RNA sequence: GUUGCGUGGUUCACCGCGGAGGUAGAGCUACUGGAUGGCCGAUGGGUUACUGACGUCAGCCAAACUCCGA
RNA sequence: UGCCUCCUAAAAUGUAACGGAGGCGCCCAAAGGUUCCCUCAACCUGGACGGCAAUCAGGUGGCGAGUGUAAAUGCACAAGGGAGCUUGACUGCGAGACUUACAAGUCAAGCAGGGACGAAAGUCGGGAUUAGUGAUCCGGCACCCCCGAGUGGAAGGGGUG
RNA sequence: UUACGGCGGCCACAGCGGCAGGGAAACGCCCGGUCCCAUUCCGAACCCGGAAGCUAAGCCUGCCAGCGCCGAUGAUACUGCCCCUCCGGGUGGAAAAGUAGGACACCGCCGAACA
């Protein structure tokens, strides 16, 4: 049923702060969405006693 | 021997007609009891007869005792007239016909085995017979 | 806690349905639309 | 599969209560994505004494759209059978819903000359 | 103990091969022991009386006992 | 016009084909639907999930969840059949795109101390199970309007036979495995 | 039971044909329970030599068990 | 000590005992009517809090779940689960039957009025069925205007609920 | 007459499962959600508009007894009526289980292709 039951759903704006920038459709957040760390930024996705004695003494 | 539960506590008698159907042959073991005749066994009577087949043979062999006395029956108090109800079971009883299998058993020498089975038979209130797996 | 109600017609005011409801369940009077053999037609009902 | 066997149940529990006979046959309606087809039943002895689809001249007398298509399909029906002597049949789903085609199909079949 | 209820005398009233009148009574039953076949109706109470003259037939529909009246 | 999807049809399709010799392209595998609940527990206590969960999976997904009650009755959790328990929605088409991508991209890896979702948490067909805890990577719901945090699981239904096949599908999506 | 007035083979017996059954018996991996011996052995028990779940292979039982069935 | 269900009960119905087991003296304004849709329990695997068991996903599963309430007979075609609209939980009847010492009790196609749901065919005179109840007398209340102790009224009686 | 799509009869000898094969029309998946209509959320389903792709699945054909199903003859249990004290016998019926074996259905009407 769609009459008033769901939210807005409008084309937004992704930027990021390395730079990778794509768009999507989001809920209430009205144009451009600025976010800190992405899937092209983010780690994970970019990649001894006996040394410690001997280099103490 | 007593059932853990029983669905009726308080039961008709179990009918004494009939040959026996279904264990009517040795299957665990060399040699058995055969039942000639109706009777109700008791658990009393089936420790007495189990007691004495493992005091005769006092080592090795195994005994299986293929009946259960599951069938109660029940007792008024001892001065009492007729009819106020049915009494309360007292009994536990197998439902034995002629043909049945009442015990097994296997053991390496005939005579002592022979022996102990007739040491059980005479604990039980029926004519029986000794038989062999052929 | 279920008594008998009866039901009478809105416009003639006969008594002409009796029943049962629970008073806490329904703690107002009822409203059916029952047959009036009087009017001769289906009328609006209500307790008495 | 899964659609197949849903519509299959939905058309008996209609069909519990629906029979049809010589005086008052069963409309059966089969709607496919492509084409509908309708025959008249008579489930006494399982003889179908008229039929009609969209596979005809009917499959390019075509004014717009499958509902358009299914409104021919009624006229066909309808003609038939009164040809064959029938006047009052009963309307059966087949499990669809009424509505859409099936309901053109049915309106058709009732303005030219079938009483259901 | 020492309770019960009065017998209610369900069971068949009409057997096959037997010509009855529109309205009797051919099965007094709880449930659909038997079902209804052509010319029967069940009842309030699962009855399953005659809708018309005829003879009883009864019947397997695939796993139901039905009750059927020729004409 | 979800970038993922295209990305999808346009290279996956047939790496999948390449990777798998599927002699018909019918047998190619996809992601049919994504389901999220919250299944929250506060049912016989607080009686609040009207905006504990609703008003805020609005946000994550785009449609309002429908609410579950309870099937039965439990006395170890106070549990009374017929009770709002639970709140799931279903997304699925473009809309299911575009959330595969808004988790993907932005949100899984937001996650704090994140390192990687396991790669055996397949159901053994196809289909891929994980869990989050909070209101947090999902920027569309703001930290400073919320209730209680509560976490949610997403079930990612696929038309993969194996869980290798649904595992490549994943790879090829976009989910880090490790 | 007898008797008056009606009705007249409608009653009953045998043969044939059309019907509904759950008794006797039997059977139970067909259900609800009971229950013997193996094997696997859940837990509980002190690495488990004690208990023995659920299973599984053979043999059995029941007025209020029935896939059957005179 | 009345009513309902089972066994005894001997395969139609019926059948006793201070024989063996249980329930009832209600509930529901929807748990009734109709139209449409759906299939459960259990088990396996995966999954934040979450565990044997809450919600989710996927398998397997033909009825082992469920049915307002005992048991029996039924019900998966669903009588089980969900939704929309509604009041037939009608008025006047009722051929023909079951049961039966009598009094009672039970079923009923179909006709008419005026309606509900349904596109139609059609179903609907409460509830899956069987307990939830009390004869006659004597009174109470509402309606019809039937009788009205010389006449007109009234009292009182009568009828229907 | 053959061989495909529907509607029934019948409700396992027909079911479940396994292995191969097929796309002329048709049945299907399939592509979309402007329109009627729809989701206790979701164009998944129901409905509507289409025809890029494909027999992978459904559907259909062939072969498998694996699970399930059916299943005699004979014998036995039981039994009506007699004889008979019981034990038993005569005469008339006759299972359940098990075995031999059967079985991977059959039939009718309509439409299309072929005729
Ligand atoms: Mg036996
Ligand atoms: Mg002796
Ligand atoms: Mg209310
Ligand atoms: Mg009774
Ligand atoms: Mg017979
Ligand atoms: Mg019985
Ligand atoms: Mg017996
Ligand atoms: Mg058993
Ligand atoms: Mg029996
Ligand atoms: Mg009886
Ligand atoms: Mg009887
Ligand atoms: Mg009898
Ligand atoms: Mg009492
Ligand atoms: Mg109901
Ligand atoms: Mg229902
Ligand atoms: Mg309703
Ligand atoms: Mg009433
Ligand atoms: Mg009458
Ligand atoms: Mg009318
Ligand atoms: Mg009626
Ligand atoms: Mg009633
Ligand atoms: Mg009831
Ligand atoms: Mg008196
Ligand atoms: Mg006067
Ligand atoms: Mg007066
Ligand atoms: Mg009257
Ligand atoms: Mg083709
Ligand atoms: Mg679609
Ligand atoms: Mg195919
Ligand atoms: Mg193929
Ligand atoms: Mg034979
Ligand atoms: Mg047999
Ligand atoms: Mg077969
Ligand atoms: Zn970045
Ligand atoms: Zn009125």
């Amino acid at each position: 049923m769609k009459s008033d039951i769901h939210p807005a759903y409008e084309e937004t704006t992704v930027v990021c702060g390395c730079g990778n920038t794509f768009q999507t459709r989001s809920t209430k957040p009205g144009g451009r969405i600025v976010v800190e760390v992405c899937s092209q930024c983010h780690p994970f996705y970019t990649g001894g006693r006996v040394a410690r004695f001997e280099k103490r003494y | 021997l007593i059932p853990r539960k029983v669905k009726h506590r308080k039961q008709h008698h179990p009918r004494q007609r009939g040959i026996a159907s279904g264990g009517t042959t040795v299957n665990f073991g060399d040699y058995g009891i055969q039942a000639l005749e109706h009777a109700y066994v008791t658990n009393r009577q089936i420790e007495s007869a189990r007691i004495a087949i493992n005091r005769h043979i006092k080592r090795g062999g195994k005994v299986w005792i293929n009946i259960f006395p599951d069938r109660p029956l029940t007792k008024k108090p001892a001065e009492t007239r007729m009819g106020s109800g049915k009494g309360s079971p007292e009994w536990w009883v197998a439902n034995v016909k002629p043909g049945r299998v009442l015990f097994e058993l296997s053991y390496p020498n005939e005579g002592v085995a022979r022996a102990a089975l007739t040491r059980a038979i005479h604990k039980l209130p029926i004519k029986a017979r000794i038989i062999t797996r052929e | 806690v279920r008594p008998k109600i009866t039901l009478a017609c809105e416009v003639c005011k006969h008594r002409n349905y009796i029943t049962k409801k629970n008073r806490r369940n329904d703690p107002d009077r009822l409203e059916l639309k029952k047959f009036c053999p009087n009017c001769g037609k289906h009328q609006a009902h209500r307790e008495t | 599969a899964t659609r197949r066997i849903s519509r299959l149940r939905r058309h008996t529990r209609l069909r519990k209560k629906l029979s049809g006979t010589a005086e008052r046959p069963r409309l059966v309606v089969h709607r496919s994505a492509r084409h509908i087809h309708v025959q008249l039943v008579n489930d006494l002895n399982g003889t179908t004494v008229a039929a009609a689809s969209s596979i005809e001249a009917d499959v390019r007398g075509v004014p717009g759209d499958k509902k358009a298509r299914s409104v021919r399909v009624g006229q066909l029906i309808a003609e038939r059978a009164k040809a064959a002597g029938i006047d009052t049949v009963v309307f059966d789903r087949g499990g669809y819903t009424y509505g859409g085609r099936i309901a053109a199909l049915a309106d058709a079949a009732r303005e030219n000359g079938l009483s259901f | 103990n020492g309770r019960d209820s009065a017998a209610q005398r369900l069971g068949v009233k009409r057997y096959g091969g037997q010509v009855v009148k529109a309205g009797e009574i051919l099965v007094r039953q709880r449930g659909t022991k038997f079902h209804p076949g052509v010319n029967v109706g069940r009842g309030g109470d699962d009855t399953l009386f005659a809708k018309t003259a005829g003879a009883v037939e009864f019947g397997i529909k695939r796993g139901r006992k039905t009750v059927s009246i020729v004409g | 016009q979800p970038r993922l999807k295209e990305r999808y049809r346009s290279e996956i399709r047939d790496a999948l084909r390449k990777q798998f010799g599927y002699g018909n392209v019918m047998q190619i595998p996809t992601v049919t639907k994504v389901v999220v609940n919250m299944g929250v527990g506060e049912a016989a206590r607080d009686a609040k999930l009207i905006n504990g969960a609703v008003n805020d999976l609005a946000l994550i997904t785009g449609q309002k969840p429908e609410v579950r009650r309870a099937r039965k009755s439990i006395a170890q959790f106070k549990l009374r059949e017929g009770m709002p328990v639970g709140v799931r929605v279903t997304l699925r088409g473009d809309r299911m795109w575009e959330f595969l991508d808004r988790l993907t991209s932005i949100a899984l890896p937001r996650i704090r101390d994140f390192r990687g979702l396991s790669p055996k948490q397949f159901d053994g067909v196809g289909n891929y199970t994980f869990g989050l805890a909070e209101q947090a990577v999902f920027h569309e719901v703001d930290v400073d309007k919320i209730d209680r945090v509560r976490g949610m699981d997403i079930n990612v239904v696929t038309s993969a036979a194996t869980d290798d096949e649904g595992r490549a599908l994943l790879r090829a999506l976009g989910f880090p495995f490790k």
